[PDB]
């Protein structure tokens, strides 16, 4: 299973994580079943 | 889930993942019911010495 906990802010502050508490509300819960020990983060390009 | 009680309205602000509710003894105080998703409190039913 694996188990995403999601939580969204408003926040103004520039450059790093902001200093307070906030519990994440469990977001999806998934029947996967695979074997994981790396990830990749995915972006997105800006073209002109 | 099995048990005895008395099913009533309750003011249980429950979050959308949340189903049922546990006191400090584990025993359940609140549930979700199925099919019509309503939060009921289980309140267990009178009792005291003679
Ligand atoms: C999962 O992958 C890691 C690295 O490939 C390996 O060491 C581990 O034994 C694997 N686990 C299972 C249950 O296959
Ligand atoms: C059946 O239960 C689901 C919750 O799993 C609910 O969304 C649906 O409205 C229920 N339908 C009836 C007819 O009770």
């Amino acid at each position: 299973y694996f188990k995403i906990y999601s939580k969204h802010t408003p926040i103004n502050l520039v450059r790093d994580l902001p200093q307070g508490f906030s519990a994440l509300e469990p977001l999806v819960d998934l029947p996967i079943g695979i074997n994981i020990t790396r990830f990749q983060t995915l972006l997105a390009l800006h073209r002109s | 889930l099995t048990g005895t009680g008395v099913l009533t309205e309750s003011n249980k602000k429950f979050l959308p993942f949340q189903q049922f509710g546990r006191d400090i003894a584990d025993t359940t105080d609140a549930v979700r019911d199925p099919q019509t998703l309503e939060i009921l409190d289980i309140t267990p039913c009178s009792f005291g010495g003679v």
